[PDB]
């Protein structure tokens, strides 16, 4: 998932 | 860090790495000789028994005699929301009492409601992933960065770099933003990719969560 959210 | 240059050697002695096996995974802040504050998704699902909150490191790729590596022996969480990545914060207790020495110190956090502006200069830091080629970190990285508001949330600080795409990226997380030699950020995620330029950098907002900081930290 990107614009949803990318947790590192 | 993507993007960024080097750290002088131990010039951030708050500076935690958090291992699994024996590799990198998060990083993590000294708030106090036996407390360490990181980013909730570094341990969701992971064995915390197992990790190693490794403390006065510069290059993970061997052995430093000034490291002083612990363990984890308690967990407090305020709210980790998992799936809407609000309140990635932990507050991780120490095992024992690490030796301030000048490799070693405890970083130190604003008050609880400070709010940064947009065009506050502040520093990233992190062993995440060095950059375009090049994977983790075997050096500790460094990267002057700018507060934005737009393209964010007060549940979070944001962060961009503007005119180069540079930012955190994996390996980063748990990581904290310096501001005016205080913590007011924690690396939780990005958006769209690391160094992306269009998306800023979220933190977790430290100065939310001070007071519940303070409660066990004091
Ligand atoms: C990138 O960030 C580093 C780190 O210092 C930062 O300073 C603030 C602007 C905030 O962003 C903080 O969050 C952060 O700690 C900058 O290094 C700093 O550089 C300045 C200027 O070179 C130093 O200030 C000087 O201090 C001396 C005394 O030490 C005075 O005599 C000078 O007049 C001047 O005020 C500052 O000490 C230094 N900080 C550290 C920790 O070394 C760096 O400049 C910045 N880069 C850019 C392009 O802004
Ligand atoms: C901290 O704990 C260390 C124990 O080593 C680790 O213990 C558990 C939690 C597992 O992760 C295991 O695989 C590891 O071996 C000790 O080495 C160290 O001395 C302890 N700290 C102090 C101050 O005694």
């Amino acid at each position: 998932v990107s614009s949803p959210v990318s947790t590192m | 860090i993507v993007g960024g240059r080097r750290a002088r050697p131990h010039a951030w002695p708050f500076m935690v790495s958090l291992q699994l096996r024996g590799g990198h995974f998060c990083g993590a802040t000294l708030i106090a000789p036996n407390f360490v504050m990181s980013a909730a998704h570094c341990v969701a699902n992971v064995n915390v028994r197992a990790v190693r909150v490794v403390l006065g490191a510069h290059n993970l790729s061997r052995r430093e005699p000034t490291r002083q590596v612990f363990a984890v022996q308690r967990i407090f969480e305020n709210g980790y929301d998992p799936v809407n990545l609000l309140n990635d914060i932990v507050i991780l207790q120490l095992n024992g009492s690490a030796t301030i020495n000048a490799n070693v110190q405890v970083a130190q956090l604003p008050a609880q409601g400070r709010r940064l502006g947009n065009g506050v200069q502040c520093l990233a830091m992190g062993w995440g992933l060095l950059g375009r080629n090049r994977g983790i970190a075997s050096v500790l990285q460094e990267l002057n960065v700018t507060v934005v508001t737009s393209l964010c949330r007060r549940s979070n600080v944001c962060t961009l770099v503007r005119g180069r795409q540079a930012g955190v990226c994996f390996g980063d997380s748990g990581s904290p933003l310096v501001c005016n030699g205080l913590i007011h950020g924690i690396a939780s995620f990005v958006r769209g990719g690391c160094a992306s330029g269009l998306y800023p950098d979220a933190f977790a907002p430290v100065a939310q969560f001070v007071n519940w900081i303070d409660s066990i930290i004091q």
